[PDB]
RNA sequence: UAAGGUGAUAUGAACCGUUAUAACCGGCGAUUUCCGAAUGGGGAAACCCAGUGUGUUUCGACACACUAUCAUUAACUGAAUCCAUAGGUUAAUGAGGCGAACCGGGGGAACUGAAACAUCUAAGUACCCCGAGGAAAAGAAAUCAACCGAGAUUCCCCCAGUAGCGGCGAGCGAACGGGGAGCAGCCCAGAGCCUGAAUCAGUGUGUGUGUUAGUGGAAGCGUCUGGAAAGGCGCGCGAUACAGGGUGACAGCCCCGUACACAAAAAUGCACAUGCUGUGAGCUCGAUGAGUAGGGCGGGACACGUGGUAUCCUGUCUGAAUAUGGGGGGACCAUCCUCCAAGGCUAAAUACUCCUGACUGACCGAUAGUGAACCAGUACCGUGAGGGAAAGGCGAAAAGAAC
RNA sequence: CGAAGGUGUGCUGUGAGGCAUGCUGGAGGUAUCAGAAGUGCGAAUGCUGACAUAAGUAACGAUAAAGCGGGUGAAAAGCCCGCUCGCCGGAAGACCAAGGGUUCCUGUCCAACGUUAAUCGGGGCAGGGUGAGUCGACCCCUAAGGCGAGGCCGAAAGGCGUAGUCGAUGGGAAACAGGUUAAUAUUCCUGUACUUGGUGUUACUGCGAAGGGGGGACGGAGAAGGCUAUGUUGGCCGGGCG
RNA sequence: UACGGUGCUGAAGCAACAAAUGCCCUGCUUCCAGGAAAAGCCUCUAAGCAUCAGGUAACAUCAAAUCGUACCCCAAACCGA
């Protein structure tokens, strides 16, 4: 019973990159996912001799809210809402606007 | 007579250092780390059976484990069994 | 695996569990040196030995 | 200046150590109150 | 313990009050004795401290009764 | 129950897993070193040393079980001493130790007050000891009452700061009676008839209903400021859900929840229903608790300090009647009334919270609130019992500052 | 489009106070009229924290004592090496017990700790290091004493104590010399030893204890005599001829 | 020669005198204040067993586990903050 996923496409609706779109790389047990390309910050990589790391300014992925993002419905162009019903003794998610299954 | 599996369980490593490596050259004498409880037949027996080869004797040691810090809070390191064994003459261990 | 062992006689759960018991030695053997690079395998064989253990004692007694 | 502490491990097992404590009932009472308090070294005894 | 084994009788504690009514604790102990008594159905002689009134009891009802009640409390003698 | 996981400071490494034996959560199991009642003996707790037996051995040794004490019962054995008894060896069953408060019993202070102090008070308090239970204790009138009657115990409000007690000081302080909470009565002292008749406990089964994981769970967009909108301004929708918490500022409609509706393979509490084991109900005839009641001497308890002092308890010495009898009705006597001691059992209303869950607060918000928001009964101090701190906050996010 | 709090300013009320507003601050505040109080601090040799003063003052812990050259280093009175000097030598040397518990050795670092500096350290961090049949403990035996089945005694708790069982500071089998590590050695290695247990043997043939006896098994002082440790001198051997 | 040391090599290695508070000495002499215990050790048998075990005899083999062992120890490491 967790809305978001790994695999999803989702749309943002709040912060620096509220619209912009992209795929769920990862979600954490924190209650943040980490989407692709959305939320980057410019980390300063401090260089290491061993493990083969030259350090340097690194923009890379930081976390997000889950509750900052939201499923995106394709059909209606919009964010939706997800909610969760059996289908064939097996639960899967739809959106609430249209009430089609999420596949 | 010592149980196969007490035999594997006894014997924990191979100890490297400066004074182990001497030994291994000089004395034809391996330094082991083991069980605590471990004795000296059992290990003999251990060494005999797992690393086949032949055992004069077996010296053991306790070793007391130092006291350290990690930050503010103090915590000892555990004691361990150290066995310095003497392998036959002309035994060469891989 | 236990589903499997299951299906087993006595002396051959022994056996098996003597065996286990070999490699994790040999493991140890080999953690203690650089040769091991494959840390859950250690882990994982323990994990076995007190499967069969468990198995065990089920049959003997249970 | 010989001072009032010169200790010795023996003597103060056999004074303050856990076995003494046991030994009586005082003493039995004594290590509960400890428990109860939340002590970490309950007796003498290292 | 300075217990009649007939009868129960235990010390008791009071007060000593003087003229000035000075109250200061004490006892009252029982008259105990210890002495043999011959029981005619075994045919020897048990020893038992008991009270004077312990004594009384005995010989209103019989020493075997006496035992039996003894041993019924779990008592030896 | 799942698409994410391999607890935390704390990353990384090596890995597992994705529609179902990854992980996580719950039931029932398995494992469960040593010390500790500690129990094979010992001991400076976490160590030292056995004995016996059953199996194995590559014959060097292994393994694993048992071996405390007391009580009780049984078996065998067995002194002085003939029989016996004491004693002895086995066997079975139970106990032991720990734990907040509450509860019953055994012991039991002093400071203090009396403007000194001794009776008195503090107080049967503090404390020590023994024992028990989820509650305990008490309890089925030898009770009150007043010539009318009540009808076991316990607890609450009155009665009443009354009547009394009291160096008649300081202080102590009822009862009768009334209003309530809750209410339940039974058995043995013993034999006859009839024979399994109510009730209770253990124990299976069945039903209901909890508990121990869970499942679903409504409805919002645009625009302005801004680092960010949940704020402003617009126009909507849900509501048996506007409890609460989070989300980059204040969100019913973003998330977790909430109302509401559902859920248990397995374990288990409580109700009734039912089987089995033990237990005996109803009827007639009786019987009706003796070193006891009373008494003397000494103490204690009763609001009641020996007083004119009833009543209860008993350390001590005595000692009835026994229902045509006996107890009580506050010295004592007479009359009347009322009850039946010297054997037991008994739910409820009452007391408490170490602990679990839920919810609440004109309670605290880091010198407060627990001693302790933090790895605190820690550091540190003390031979020891024991004492005992300080110390919270970057940011929305480490983007924790490459060069 | 900036809350509380902080800090200035201006105005205002008889006063406790109030209002407004600049800066700082970055999220809360709260009119009115009622309600409740952990409701107001300069004092209590008050309590807690912070920071002054004396003051860059006294002191830097035995009056055994230093000097120079070289080294390393960012830097050397203090560290390493060297040569002088001085101090202890029935100790200020060496080895243990007790007690401590890694302080040992090596590398590395100098914030703090070291009464100064510090490259050094008993400081920080990492790694290494403690080898036993014969040393000690454990073990067998007991002393003072402790615990103590039954037991005797005691309101309870418990006290004393028999059988027993614990308890060294005492009694009880056995190892020496040399060599070696950065750091262990009667423990490692080299040589040469010893002990008391089993087990098996062949040879013999009275063994057997919870009991009997011996032994173990013991004071102070004094006196010698015999010895060795050890030292001195000579000889010998190696080196020297200032 | 990593200036720490490592490897090889190696003469004489006697005598006299002096000499402990150490050893013989747990002795001897002496004094009164009259000087642990128990085991190990040796020995004696009892119940027992009886031509078996057990004992001593050498010889062979196996055995000796466990824990301590660094370092300070008249001190900068113990008791004195």
């Amino acid at each position: 019973a967790a809305k978001i996923r790994r695999d999803d496409e989702v749309i943002v609706l709040t912060g620096k990159d509220k619209g912009k779109r992209g795929k769920v790389k990862n979600v954490l047990s924190s209650g943040k996912v980490i989407v692709e390309g959305i939320n980057l910050v410019k980390k300063h990589q401090k260089p290491v001799p061993a493990l083969n790391q030259p350090g340097g300014i690194v923009e890379k992925e930081a976390a997000i809210q889950v509750s900052n993002v939201a499923i995106f419905n394709a059909a209606t162009g919009k964010a939706d809402r997800v909610g969760f019903r059996f289908e064939d003794g097996k639960k899967v998610r739809f959106f609430k606007s249209n009430s089609e299954t999420i596949k | 007579m010592i149980r196969e599996e007490r035999l594997l369980k006894v014997l924990r490593a191979p100890h490297v250092s400066e004074k182990a490596s001497t030994a291994m050259e000089k004395s034809n004498t391996i330094v082991l780390k083991v069980a605590k409880d471990a004795t000296k037949a059992e290990i003999k027996a251990a060494v005999q059976k797992l690393f086949e080869v032949e055992v004069e004797v077996v010296n053991t040691l306790v070793v007391k484990g130092k006291v350290k810090r990690h930050g503010q809070r103090i915590g000892r390191r555990s004691d361990w069994k150290k066995a310095y064994v003497t392998l036959k003459e002309g035994q060469n261990l891989d | 695996k236990a589903k499997e062992l299951r299906e087993k006689s006595v002396e051959e759960l022994n056996t098996e569990l003597l065996n286990l018991l070999r490699e994790q030695f040999n493991l140890r053997m080999q953690a203690a040196s650089g040769q091991l690079q494959q840390s859950h395998l250690l882990k994982q064989v323990r994990r076995d030995v007190a499967r069969v253990k468990t198995l065990l004692n089920e049959k003997a007694g249970a | 200046m010989k001072r009032t502490f010169q200790p010795s491990v023996l003597k103060r097992n056999r004074s303050h150590g856990f076995r003494a404590r046991m030994a009586t009932k005082n003493g039995r009472q004594v290590l509960a109150r400890r428990r109860a308090k939340g002590r970490a070294r309950l007796t003498v005894s290292k | 313990s300075r217990v009649c084994q007939v009868t129960g009788k235990r010390p008791v504690t009071g007060n000593n009050r003087s003229h000035a009514l000075n109250a200061t604790k004490r006892r009252f102990l029982p008259n105990l004795h210890s002495h043999r008594f011959w029981v005619e159905s075994e045919k020897r002689f048990v020893t038992l401290r008991v009270s004077a009134k312990g004594m009384r009891v005995i010989d209103k009802k019989g020493i075997d009764t006496v035992l039996a009640e003894l041993r019924a409390r779990g008592e030896k003698y």
